[PDB]
């Protein structure tokens, strides 16, 4: 029924120049260690990369469409 | 006289009677699971039990017990090498150690 | 000997109203007073406030 | 400058300006002896006073019970209470005479 | 007789030390903090026993007190901020009061100094225990870690632990005296401080040239008692604005949380102006050590005046220990940066450089630097 | 060598005492044997190094020092004490020396 | 692990030195708190009486109050009972003592929120953060079984699930329901639960500024004047000859 | 002329110039309070419950 | 207690001086106070500077370098 305008500019957002690469060298670490078994990395690092280049975005607009 | 009333006085600094003396505490070593260490409430500060998985028992036993500040074998310290306890308090200055 | 002895000169200081050497420093000084002396008041009202 | 350290000393030169040095009548008698027993019951009280500070509890709730365990419980807690309680008397008890002397003895000048 | 201003038991004194006080005409604005200090602790006395009417020492009751202080009382939490903000104050006044001292050799005048130094200590510990009575979760560790300080003592030590806390352990024994203590200290600061300035007056007030001002002296009134009001109006902005405006920007938020004996937080910092000490302490990665450390990184300053080794009373003409001085002011605002640190590298050796750094700026290097410019004077 | 004879004039226009009209004795520090050595000063000397240290507190409280074309010359720095303040201290040493003996 | 995401900085309409707090929003937040959050989360600072004339009018206040049966006693007999809620009552606890609540919630255990945005780093930035940052967990993070994914959280494991998403309530003013609308709203809340002062306290800095602005000029000039005195003085040495 | 006649009334006396002061504050107070206010809460328009109140008031 | 008459021996120093209403209170703002706010400031930006420049890199350094080893080398996983 209704769109919460988080998601709507979240999307937005992750056109964005750096989410983009964020995003996509978070997409590579995913990729290898959900394959590689029996491993010891993590991809908290480019995730976190990635939300914090996105979420910035996201916090610099959001309220605007919130009451 | 003054020594007597120094000391009396000095001493109602001290702990007081209603400071106790309590006894034990029950634990079920099968809410502790391998591989985790839980903390309890226990004559005021902290008490550690932790179930050792052999990943660590092994360490803790291969070290360089002549290497250690206060020197012992990680055998002499517990009973069950897959569980430790000890008074989780920092003998530094107090702090609980995490 | 004290004969040979001035007062300096004080016009880069004087207050423009006292500034000519030929003019009854008088007239200008219910002013000079009454000027310094109004900002005090104003600080003592915005203290008391 | 100043040959003894006593009567120079920014201090001492005031322990001894008003405890040592200080000029006395010869003839004062045993009712001058409470303005000093006032201050050292102002000095008693003051202290078993912060004893007992260090136990109490203002709290209306637990204010009464503080003061019980003080006694109960705090090693001498009892004895601390005990004098500061009756310090308290004897401080008016010593005030007063204080005071009659200066009346009868005409202080108040 | 003449006039009833120098004659009255009383006034003789108001007027023999802030009227007719006889003052050096140049002294700067770095002689404007020993009032703001004892401004300061006028306004925390005050605020203090305004706060202490709405207190209740006991570890079930301590933090909710002080909450209903400020949510109930009115006006309680202006002066619970104005209280927290002035213990700030009083350190940033200080630490100035301490440098002023430092830079123009006003060490030299001994007895002054050192009852300063007990202040500072004093002023030290009072700010201590008062921190322990919101009885938050930084109240209660610093509690902790402080008073065990003691324990490096040999032998006796634990004893006086067991003191501090009247038992076995941090506890409502503990509490409860230390509010006594908090309430306490204060006034034996106001009354030593009416020592400090006793000795002070005995020589009169220091100033920039360090250099014999009798040829110069003025009356305390009106110039400086208007230049401390100006003063005091200046230092009174940022407080209050700090105050009013950012509460807690000074403060550890950690502190919100109420005494855990259980749970040590993972990050706790001590109080900002304890951090350049805090932050020594920890370089010694050993009890007694970093404790020794710690006592002498203060108790140092009793030394200061046996370090004086310039033929000159003041830094104004000696531009080689001038950078020595600022070296130090930086190497301290280093010491504090490390204390908010982790104990992690490249931290932990910056750190011990620092430190290593700080006692030698003072024990080698000025006394040093001093001898060397007594020669290129050609003393 | 006439190394520290340059660094002393370089030195002497780092401390800057002489831009308020000092002289390198002026800025001494007061101690017994300054006091002593001040005392034995002729008055002419005397009342002069009192005007000079008189108009350097002024400039202080001021914000102020002396245009460059009054400032003491490092070669003009006349070190009136420095004399009388060595004999004082040579005056101290012989009588502490005989009295330990 | 040994890293976390720090939360970004959202433009809350009370940000400002001389910003109030959007009280609308935190009647708002209000609801949240009330109908989402008090089930496990207690607000024991905080009674019906403070959101009159902030929030809400003495009726409403009123009203809200007696909705809940709260423990009295003892009675005659020295019996405990229930009765209807007074403004004077604070907002009632989810649970008699954490032993309980961390029995009803995975051995977590929810914190009062009285305090909370001054309790953590970050504020209503980190509250909202969290609230909204909900998400699966990154490659080779395994996230403990009870225990949810939240980067923003230390640790990134919290023990409690998403509290709030879209229409999980409907705000009687009208205003769409969505989950960031949401946690604006109650975040706002949480901001003045931790310090009703806060309009005060600004609208104080103020008149302060201005106040200090006047007052210390007025003083420049005051200490300026006695002391021109001295800046002006002048002197000469005139030995005799 | 303001300066003189303020003087001459006000400052010279040094009881005229203290009630000056208390009668200065008083109407600086007032003055400055309200226009204080007005100033906060025109830059905190419909924010305050002084602005929301209506809706949940009576008529 | 009283200080003023003893202080000191002074011959031959007179002093001219004018009542705070005859002057100005801040005068020569530019002409002459600015021009040693400079004065001033130019003369000891050299020796306080320095040091604070120093310390503040020293931190900037170690700041990021504590950051630069939060970061994950790639070459631990190229296995
Ligand atoms: C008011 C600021 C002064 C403005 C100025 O720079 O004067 C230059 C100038 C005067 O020039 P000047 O004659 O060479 O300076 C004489 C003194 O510096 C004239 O200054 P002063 O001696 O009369 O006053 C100096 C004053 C001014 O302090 C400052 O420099 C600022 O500092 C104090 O009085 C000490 C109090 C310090 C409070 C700090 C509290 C610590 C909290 C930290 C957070 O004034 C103007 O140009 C007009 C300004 C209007
Ligand atoms: C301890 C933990 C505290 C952490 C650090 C807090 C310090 C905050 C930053 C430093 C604040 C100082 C601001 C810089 C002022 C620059 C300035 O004006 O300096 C030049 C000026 C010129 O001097 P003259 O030669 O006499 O001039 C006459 C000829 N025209 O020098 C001065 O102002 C004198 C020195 C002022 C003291 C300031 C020291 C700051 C405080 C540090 C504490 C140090 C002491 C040791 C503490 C042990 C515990
Ligand atoms: C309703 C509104 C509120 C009512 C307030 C109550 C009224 C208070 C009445 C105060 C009466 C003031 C009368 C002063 C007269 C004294 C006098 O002789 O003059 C002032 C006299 C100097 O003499 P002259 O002005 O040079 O010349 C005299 C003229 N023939 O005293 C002064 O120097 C005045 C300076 C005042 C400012 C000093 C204080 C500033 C302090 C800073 C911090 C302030 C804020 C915090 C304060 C709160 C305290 C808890
Ligand atoms: C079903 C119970 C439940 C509800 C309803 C709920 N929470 Fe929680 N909340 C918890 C639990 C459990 C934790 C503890 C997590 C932990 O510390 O491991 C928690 C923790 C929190 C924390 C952060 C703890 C920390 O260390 O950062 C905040 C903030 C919080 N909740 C806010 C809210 C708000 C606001 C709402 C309403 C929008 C809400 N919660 C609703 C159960 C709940
Ligand atoms: C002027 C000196 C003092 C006088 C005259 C005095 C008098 C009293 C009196 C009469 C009581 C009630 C005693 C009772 O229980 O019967 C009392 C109690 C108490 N006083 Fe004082 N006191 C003095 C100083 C102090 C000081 C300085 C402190 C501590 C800072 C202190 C702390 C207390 C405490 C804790 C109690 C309450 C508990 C108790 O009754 O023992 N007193 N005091
Ligand atoms: C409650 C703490 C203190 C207060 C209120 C205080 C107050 C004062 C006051 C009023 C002055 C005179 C004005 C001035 O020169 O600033 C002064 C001077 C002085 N104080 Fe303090 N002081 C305190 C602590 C200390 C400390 C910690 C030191 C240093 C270890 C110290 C050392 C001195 C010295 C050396 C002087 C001489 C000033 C000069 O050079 O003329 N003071 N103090
Ligand atoms: C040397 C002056 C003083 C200093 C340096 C000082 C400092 C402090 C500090 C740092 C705290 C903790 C502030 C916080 O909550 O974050 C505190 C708390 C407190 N102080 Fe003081 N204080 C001073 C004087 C006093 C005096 C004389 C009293 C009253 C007799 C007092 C009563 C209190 C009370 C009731 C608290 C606990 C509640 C609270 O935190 O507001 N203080 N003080
Ligand atoms: C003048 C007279 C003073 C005599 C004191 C004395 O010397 O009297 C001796 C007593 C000490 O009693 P005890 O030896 O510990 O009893 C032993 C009991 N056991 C074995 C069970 C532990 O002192 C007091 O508490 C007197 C308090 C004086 C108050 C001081 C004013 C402040
Ligand atoms: C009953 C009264 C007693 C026992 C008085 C004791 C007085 C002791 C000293 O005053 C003279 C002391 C305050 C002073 O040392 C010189 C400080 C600079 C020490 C600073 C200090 O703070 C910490 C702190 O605040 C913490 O919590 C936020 C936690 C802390 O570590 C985990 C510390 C800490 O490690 C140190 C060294």
């Amino acid at each position: 029924e209704l769109v919460d305008p988080l998601t709507t500019i979240r999307e937005h957002c992750e056109q964005t120049e750096k989410c983009v690469k964020a995003r996509e060298r978070l997409e590579l670490c995913d990729a290898r260690v959900s394959s590689r078994s029996h491993t010891e990395e993590q991809c908290t690092e480019e995730l976190f990369d990635f939300l914090h280049a996105r979420d910035h975005c996201v916090a610099h607009k959001l309220f605007n469409k919130l009451k | 006289a003054a020594k007597n009333v120094v000391t009396q006085f000095i001493s109602s600094l001290s702990a007081s009677a209603d400071v106790l003396a309590l006894s034990k505490i029950e634990i079920k070593l099968s809410d502790i699971p391998e591989g985790k260490n839980v903390a309890f409430k226990w004559r005021g500060k902290p008490l550690f039990v932790r179930h050792r998985t052999q990943a660590e028992i092994n360490q803790e036993a291969e070290v360089d017990v002549s290497k250690l500040r206060d020197p012992q074998h990680d055998l002499d310290r517990v009973k069950k090498p897959e569980w430790v306890i000890l008074v989780g308090v920092c003998t530094h200055l107090g702090c609980v150690p995490i | 000997v004290h004969n040979d002895v001035t007062v300096p000169d004080f016009s880069a200081y004087r207050r423009e109203d006292v500034m000519d050497a030929t003019t009854s420093s008088q007239t200008s000084s219910e002013d000079r007073k009454g000027f310094s002396y109004l900002v005090t008041a104003t600080a003592c009202v915005a203290t008391a406030y | 400058m100043a040959p003894n350290i006593r009567k120079s000393h920014p201090l001492l030169k005031m322990i001894n300006n008003s405890l040592i040095d200080l000029p006395a009548p010869s003839n004062i008698s045993a009712w001058w002896n409470f303005g000093s027993l006032l201050a050292v019951c102002l000095m008693t009280q003051i202290l078993t006073g912060l004893l007992l500070a260090m136990h109490y509890t203002a709290d209306t709730s637990l204010a009464f019970s503080s003061v019980a365990h003080t006694c109960r419980n705090v090693q001498y807690g009892w004895l601390i209470r005990n004098l500061h309680a009756n310090g308290a008397s004897f401080f008016f008890i010593c005030i007063f005479l204080h005071i009659g002397r200066g009346l009868y003895y005409g202080s108040y000048l | 007789a003449p006039n009833i201003r120098k004659s009255h038991p009383l006034l003789k004194m108001i007027n023999n030390s802030l009227i007719d006080l006889p003052a050096p005409s140049n002294i700067s604005a770095w002689w404007n903090f020993g009032s703001l200090l004892a401004v300061c602790l006028m306004t925390q006395i005050l605020t203090g026993l305004l706060l202490a009417m709405h207190y209740t020492a006991d570890t079930s009751l301590a933090f909710s007190s002080v909450a209903h202080t400020c949510r109930n009382v009115q006006y309680g939490w202006l002066i619970r901020n104005l209280h927290a903000n002035g213990a700030s104050f009083f350190f940033i006044c200080i630490f100035l009061h301490i440098g002023r001292g430092l830079y123009y050799g006003s060490y030299l005048y001994k007895e002054t100094w050192n009852t300063g130094v007990i202040l500072l200590l004093t002023l030290m510990a009072t700010a201590f225990v008062g921190y322990v009575l919101p009885w938050g979760q930084m109240s209660f560790w610093g509690a902790t870690v402080i008073t065990n300080l003691f324990s490096a003592i040999p032998y006796i030590g634990h004893t006086l632990v067991e003191w501090a806390w009247g038992g076995f352990s941090v506890d409502n024994p503990t509490l409860t005296r230390f509010f006594a203590l908090h309430f306490l200290l204060p006034f034996a600061i106001a009354g030593i401080t009416i020592i400090h300035l006793t000795f002070l007056h005995e020589s009169g007030s220091n100033n920039p040239l360090g250099i014999s001002s009798d040829s110069d002296k003025i009356p305390f009134h009106p110039y400086y008692s208007f230049k401390d009001i100006l003063g005091l109006t200046l230092m009174l902005t940022p407080f209050l604005t700090l105050a009013l405006f950012s509460p807690n920007l000074l403060g550890d938020p950690e502190n919100f949380t109420p005494a855990n004996p259980l749970v040590t937080p993972p990050h706790i910092k001590p109080e900002w102006y304890f951090l350049f000490a805090y932050a020594i302490l920890r370089s010694i990665p050993n009890k007694l050590g970093g404790v020794l450390a710690l006592a002498a990184s203060v108790l140092i300053l009793f030394l200061i005046p046996f370090l004086h080794k310039s033929k000159q009373r003041t830094m104004t003409f000696r531009p080689l220990s001038q950078t020595l001085f600022w070296l130090l002011v930086a190497n301290l605002l280093i010491l504090t940066w490390i204390g908010s640190q982790p104990v992690e590298h490249p931290f932990i050796i910056i750190g011990q450089m620092a430190s290593l750094s700080y006692f030698t700026i003072l024990l080698i290097l000025f006394p040093t630097i001093g001898t060397l410019e007594n020669k290129m004077l050609n003393y | 060598g006439r190394l520290m004879d340059r660094i002393r004039k370089w030195y002497y226009n780092a401390a800057g005492f002489n831009k308020y009209g000092l002289m390198r004795d002026d800025t001494l520090y007061e101690d017994d044997d300054v006091k002593e050595a001040l005392k034995r000063l002729p008055e002419d000397l005397y009342n002069e190094r009192m005007f000079r240290i008189k108009r350097a507190l002024d400039l202080s409280l001021k914000h102020r020092i002396l245009p460059k074309e009054q400032w003491v010359k490092y070669e003009e720095d006349k070190p009136y004490l420095e004399p009388y303040l060595k004999e004082v201290i040579r005056e101290r040493l012989e009588r502490e020396a005989w009295n330990k003996k | 692990g040994e890293l976390e995401l720090h939360p970004p900085a959202f433009p809350w309409s009370h940000g400002g030195p001389l910003s109030a707090l959007d009280h609308s929003s935190v009647r708002r937040g209000f609801q949240v708190y009330k109908q989402v959050c008090s089930a496990c989360h207690s607000m024991d600072y905080v009674a019906f009486r403070n959101l009159i004339g902030v929030t809400h009018t003495e009726a409403e206040a009123k009203a809200l109050a007696e909705e809940v049966e709260v423990q009295d006693g003892p009675d005659e007999n020295g019996e405990l009972f229930m009765r209807p809620g007074k403004i004077s009552d604070y907002f009632p606890k989810p649970y008699p003592n954490p032993e309980a609540a961390r029995a009803a919630n995975n051995g977590a255990l929810p914190p009062d929120l009285s305090y909370i945005v001054n309790a953590r780093h970050g504020g209503e930035d980190y509250v909202f953060s969290l609230l909204t940052g909900y998400c699966d967990p990154p490659a080779g993070v395994v996230v403990r079984e009870g225990l949810h994914y939240n980067p923003y959280f230390p640790g990134q494991a919290i023990g409690m699930a998403p509290p709030i998403y879209n229409e999980i309530l409907e705000y009687d003013d009208g205003t769409p329901a969505t989950m960031s609308q949401i946690a604006k709203d109650v975040c706002t809340f949480l901001r003045w639960a931790a310090e009703p002062e806060h309009d005060q306290r600004k609208r104080m800095g103020l008149k302060m500024l201005l106040i200090s602005a006047l007052l210390t000029s007025l003083l420049y000039y005051m200490k300026r004047h006695k002391w021109s005195v001295l800046k002006s003085r002048k002197m000469a040495y005139r030995p005799p000859k | 002329a303001l300066l003189r006649q303020a003087y001459s009334a006000l400052f010279r006396r040094t009881s005229t110039f203290a009630l000056t002061v208390v009668l200065g504050a008083v109407l600086f107070e007032r003055a400055f309070d309200q226009g204080a206010d007005a100033i906060f809460e025109h830059l905190n328009e419909g924010k305050l419950w002084k602005h929301i109140k209506h809706k949940y008031e009576a008529s | 207690g009283i200080h003023f008459g003893n202080l000191a021996r002074v011959r031959h120093i007179i002093t001219y001086s004018l009542s705070p209403f005859e002057q100005r209170a801040i005068p020569n703002i530019f002409s002459d106070a600015l021009p040693n706010v400079w004065r001033r400031f130019s003369s000891q930006v050299f020796k306080v500077a320095p040091p604070f420049l120093g310390a503040y890199l020293l931190y900037s350094w170690g700041t990021q370098e504590f950051e630069r080893l939060k970061r994950k080398n790639p070459a631990d996983y190229e296995n």
